[PDB]
């Protein structure tokens, strides 16, 4: 139950027209904004910045101010084969893909970071696609230089 | 009068075209090797 | 006319490679940044001039 405590802090949630579209993440000591999420972040130190275009790759960050670092989640790069943890329950990763039991992800809910064991953050949700009673999950995976945006076919964004 | 046919376009090797079609293969160098730098660019792209 | 012809075209020629340079630039220097912790390798550091 750590894992929510840690997305307390970390997750800013996007508002457009009063609705919750999506969130942004704190992580390392930038915003992980998912580019499709059309809105504004509730905090205005967040909206007051500069924020970046990305569309192959669909994020949007900005350097948050020397007050949010202290705020902010960790991050690291083990994929090791096995269990992570989610907000709604639980990620289960094999063969490179993030896969979550049907039922779990209603459309909307984007943003939403993905946890190891202990505390550290692995994956930003983008979306997903159904694939029977285990459906995968679009994904923004990192390593040491590079970020790649994993979407399993027939993909729909929530 | 004058017996001539009245051309005035110099030669194509002229000093006057000699000088702009300098300007034209530099000009055109730097694009292609512009051309060049970006297709294998994308390519790699797409090779990743 | 010919010559505010040719500095016309000129000048486009040297908007254009700039600009597709700089998109070449960017579509290579922009992945490194998104990444939460990353150093862009000094190769390509120099290679393309990094803003750090
Ligand atoms: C980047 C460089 C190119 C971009 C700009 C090119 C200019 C075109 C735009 C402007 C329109 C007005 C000028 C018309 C020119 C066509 C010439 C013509 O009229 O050619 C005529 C026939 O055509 C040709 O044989 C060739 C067709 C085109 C020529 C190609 C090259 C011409 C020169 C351009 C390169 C340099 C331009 C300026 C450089 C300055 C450096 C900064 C020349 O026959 P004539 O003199 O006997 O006819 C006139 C009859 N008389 C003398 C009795 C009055
Ligand atoms: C601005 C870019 C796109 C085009 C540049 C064109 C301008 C700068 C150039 C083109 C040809 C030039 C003219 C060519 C020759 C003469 C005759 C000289 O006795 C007075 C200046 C004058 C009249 C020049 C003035 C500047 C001029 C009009
Ligand atoms: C590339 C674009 C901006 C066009 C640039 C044109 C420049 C290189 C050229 C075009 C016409 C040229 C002018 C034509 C005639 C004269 C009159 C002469 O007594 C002194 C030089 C002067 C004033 C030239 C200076 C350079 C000049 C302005
Ligand atoms: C007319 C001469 C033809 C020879 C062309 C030489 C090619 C230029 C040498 C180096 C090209 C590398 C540029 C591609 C950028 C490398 C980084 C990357 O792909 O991510
Ligand atoms: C942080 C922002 C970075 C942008 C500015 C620094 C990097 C820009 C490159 C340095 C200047 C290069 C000279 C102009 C480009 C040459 C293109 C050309 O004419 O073919
Ligand atoms: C016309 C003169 C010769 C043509 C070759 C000009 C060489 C230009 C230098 C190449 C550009 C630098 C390579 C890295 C560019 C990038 O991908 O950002
Ligand atoms: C003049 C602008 C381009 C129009 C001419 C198109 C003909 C050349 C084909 C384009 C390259 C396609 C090869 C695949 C490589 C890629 O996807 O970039
Ligand atoms: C006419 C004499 C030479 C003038 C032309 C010189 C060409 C300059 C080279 C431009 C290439 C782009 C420069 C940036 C490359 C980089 O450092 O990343």
């Amino acid at each position: 139950r750590m894992c929510m405590k840690i997305e307390n802090d970390c997750i800013f949630e996007v508002k457009l027209d009063g609705k919750v579209t999506g969130y942004a993440c704190l992580v390392g000591d930038k915003v992980m904004k998912p580019a499709h999420v059309k809105g504004v972040i509730d905090n205005p130190d967040l909206a007051k910045l500069t924020y970046k275009k990305s569309s192959k790759y669909d994020l949007e960050c900005a350097q948050i101010p020397v007050h949010m670092k202290s705020d902010a989640s960790k991050y690291t790069h083990e994929k090791p084969e096995g269990h992570y943890n989610w907000h709604h329950g639980a990620v289960q990763y094999s063969g490179g893909r993030f896969t979550i039991p049907t039922g779990a992800g209603k459309p909307g809910d984007s943003g939403r970071p993905i946890f190891d064991n202990k505390g550290r953050v692995v994956a930003i949700v983008l979306g997903g696609a159904n694939e029977g009673a285990r459906t995968a999950l679009s994904v923004v995976t990192w390593t040491k230089d590079m970020v790649t945006r994993y979407t399993p076919e027939g993909t729909e964004e929530w | 009068g004058a017996s001539h046919n009245n051309q005035v376009f110099p030669d194509m090797s002229g000093t006057a075209m000699t000088w702009v079609q300098r300007v034209a293969g530099g000009l055109g160098g730097l694009t292609l090797a512009a051309v060049a730098v970006l297709i294998l660019v994308t390519c790699v792209t797409m090779r990743r | 006319a010919a010559v505010s012809a040719a500095g016309l075209a000129v000048v486009l020629s040297l908007l254009a490679s700039c600009y597709m340079f700089a998109t070449a630039r960017r579509k290579c220097l922009t992945p490194y940044a998104l990444t939460p912790g990353a150093v862009v390798p000094v190769t390509l550091g120099v290679l393309c001039c990094a803003p750090r």
